[PDB]
């Protein structure tokens, strides 16, 4: 089972702390040689932290003094606590094993890669407070229903912060699934939409509701896409 | 000995010119590992050698296969090697009972990392970092330092092979040289008046003991008189004159 | 703050190679045979390709190769197909136990068939409109490479007020994605009688007719 888990992130202020727990699996950080990854998305990676194994903690250069590496060997969870937190800190935190001899992979030579992955996390270090989002149904164009390609939309408008991982119809529906990466407006509110391609004949008899989760908000809107009636 | 070294950090001493009853140790019995190489272990007692360092050091009890005259591993590629046709005895038993306690006994530890082969007898004290290729570090340990000496974990709780083992190498040799150490040499009593073989320090003969008159000097064993007529010859227990006819 | 520096876009050909260099200091690259290089896709992980420099791992595909001349590192890669283009990364062991990463290496993958955008314009939501806000939600989809400009139209009027130019977005399938949003007021929606979204990517622009709802 290896995997590697990388959650919690979210609403810290500039000034506070989180605490990561990256739960590794698949092997055991008592016995393997550990490290973080830091990454603005799709910015360049930015190296963080090594523990090895047997607990000798290893720093970069800016987070040196600030960050506070920390396991637990039967409880496998390589974790991360965050003092001194800066405005730069817009980075989705990646824990990646590092390859040493006491890595199953290498018999001779250096080792030094990292081979199991996880999915990151987003911890927003931002002085912005919480504030819901406000989901836009968007209504068919007729000229695609008699197309065929039924273009419904939902606009997730105006939340903060990142992310909203869009699912349809209490996730039943999983072809067509294209999340639309938001663009930064002006007004410093993120915006996307998301269009699936479903057939045009599930127009009305098909509960359109997509199922929109803003976690840093608490804020779940069940909201319905309908075509255009008068 | 209630304090002892690493297998890397083992010590050499040297014992000469006295008596060591080796087979005393059979009836004792607190081995588990009775073993010499290439001698027979019964007439240690009998004969002896020069050279008759010693050595002591404690073992994991799995890797007791590796003490054997050119049979590599852990201990003779990287912690200690005895060379093809190893002059001794090599006998260990347990020290989990006095030499480990709880937790972990995490004192002694063992050489892993190095280049080449070891030496006869050789003491590989080093403070040097590994290489695997061309490249070794900055000082800070990372991926190929590798400070050679992982500590040894001996708790009271493990398995059969992951107890610590008190074992002693007796690193021994043959050079024409004066002897030194032999085993306590079998001091039957005497007898009188009996027509008797005997065997004294070297030299024997066959006859009777008997008393003498004369006196002799500080330094005699044996005196022959008329064409090595070896009558007159003090005890070596009593240190009295004796006569032979 | 401390990265590896390497051209941050290269371009080559499908079944040719190409060298993707990674250039360092005196205590990263030049000193330590540990020049790693990732496949980090836009949003994911990165995924282990290259490590223990002039060694290959076991069963990966050998489309990558690294090498590495005394500070300046390379990544020689041989035979180009669709599946390269996302983000590269080199690492390197930054001396004193510490790590560092690269400057990123955008592959541009030439000779791939442009798709022709499914262009959609939508109208706001009936939601938006009643709390005296607007939206033109214009989404781009199935379009090669990454080179976008903005150009709205309003009856034939060009709108200024707010373009938002995107960044590329990678999808799935080896495409791109985009997502282009423009905001009004309801009492200036109804005014303007039609709407359409221009966007020239690669030249070609395709608009679509959107109105205000009779009802």
């Amino acid at each position: 089972e290896v995997q590697l888990v990388e959650s919690g992130g979210g609403l810290v202020q500039p000034g506070g702390s989180l605490r990561l727990s990256c739960a590794a699996s698949g092997f055991t950080v008592s016995s393997n040689y550990m490290s973080w990854v830091r990454q603005a998305p799709g910015k360049g990676l930015e190296w963080v932290s090594a523990i090895y194994s047997g607990d000798s903690t290893y720093y970069a250069d800016s987070v040196k003094g600030r960050f506070t590496i920390s396991r637990h060997n039967p409880k496998n969870t390589l974790y991360l606590q965050m003092n001194s937190l800066r405005a730069e800190d817009t980075a989705v935190y990646y824990c990646a094993r590092l390859v040493g001899a006491l890595t199953n992979i290498v018999v001779s030579g250096d080792g030094g890669a990292f081979d199991i992955w996880g999915q990151g996390t987003m911890v927003t270090v931002s002085s912005a407070s919480t504030k819901g989002p406000s989901v836009f149904p968007l209504a068919p164009s007729s000229k695609s229903t008699s197309g065929g390609t039924a273009a419904l939309g939902c606009l997730v408008k105006d939340y903060f912060p990142e992310p909203v991982t869009v699912s349809w119809n209490s996730g039943a529906l999983t072809s067509g699934v294209h999340t639309f990466p938001a663009v930064l407006q002006s007004s410093g509110l993120y915006s996307l939409s998301s269009v699936v391609t479903v057939p045009s004949s599930s127009l009305g008899t098909q509960t359109y509701i997509c199922n929109v989760n803003h976690k840093p908000s608490n804020t779940k809107v069940d909201k319905r896409v309908e075509p255009k009636s008068c | 000995a209630t304090r002892f070294a690493s297998v890397y950090a083992w010590n050499r001493k040297r014992i000469s010119n006295c008596v060591a009853d080796y087979s005393v140790l059979y009836n004792s019995a607190s081995f588990s590992t009775f073993k010499c190489y290439g001698v027979s272990p019964t007439k240690l007692n009998d004969l002896c050698f020069t050279n008759v360092y010693a050595d002591s050091f404690v073992i994991r009890g799995d890797e007791v296969r590796q003490i054997a005259p050119g049979q590599t591993g852990k201990i003779a590629d990287y912690n200690y090697k005895l060379p093809d046709d190893f002059t001794g005895c090599v006998i260990a038993w347990n020290s989990n009972n006095l030499d480990s306690k709880v937790g972990g006994n995490y004192n002694y530890l063992y050489r892993l990392f190095r280049k080449s082969n070891l030496k006869p007898f050789e003491r590989d004290i080093s403070t040097e970092i590994y290489q695997a290729g061309s490249t070794p570090c900055n000082g800070v340990e990372g991926f190929n330092c590798y400070f050679p000496l992982q500590s040894y974990g001996f708790q009271p709780t493990n398995g059969v092979g992951y107890q610590p083992y008190r074992v002693v190498v007796l690193s021994f040799e043959l050079l024409h040289a004066p002897a030194t150490v032999c085993g306590p040499k079998k001091s039957t009593n005497l007898v009188k008046n009996k027509c008797v073989n005997f065997n004294f320090n070297g030299l024997t003969g066959t006859g009777v003991l008997t008393e003498s008159n004369k006196k002799f000097l500080p330094f005699q064993q044996f005196g022959r008189d008329i064409a090595d007529t070896t009558d007159a010859v003090r005890d070596p227990q009593t240190l009295e004159i004796l006569d032979i006819t | 703050s401390y990265e590896l520096t390497q051209p941050a876009s290269v371009s080559g050909s499908p079944g040719q190679s190409i060298t993707i260099s990674c250039t360092g200091t005196s205590s990263d690259v030049g000193s330590y045979n540990l020049v790693s290089w990732y496949q980090q896709h836009p949003g994911k992980a990165p995924k282990l390709m290259i490590y223990e420099v002039s060694k290959r791992p076991s069963g990966v595909s050998n489309r990558f190769s690294g090498s590495k001349s005394g500070n300046t590192a390379s990544l020689t890669i041989s035979g180009l197909q669709a599946e390269d283009e996302v983000d590269y990364y080199c690492c390197s062991y930054a001396g004193s136990s510490t790590w560092v990463f690269g400057g990123g290496t955008k592959l541009t993958v030439l000779s791939q068939p442009k798709a022709a955008p499914s262009v959609t314009l939508f109208p706001p939501s009936s939601e938006e409109l009643q709390a005296n806000k607007a939206t033109l939600v214009c989404l781009i989809s199935d379009f090669y490479p990454g080179a976008v400009t903005v150009a709205w139209k309003a009856d034939s009027s060009p709108v200024k007020a707010g373009v938002e130019t995107t960044t590329p977005s990678k999808q799935s399938n080896n495409k791109y994605a985009a997502s282009s949003y423009l905001s009004l007021t309801p009492e200036q929606w109804k005014s303007h009688r039609s709407y359409s979204c221009q966007v020239t990517h690669e030249g070609s622009t395709v608009e679509k007719t959107v109105a205000p709802t009779e009802c």
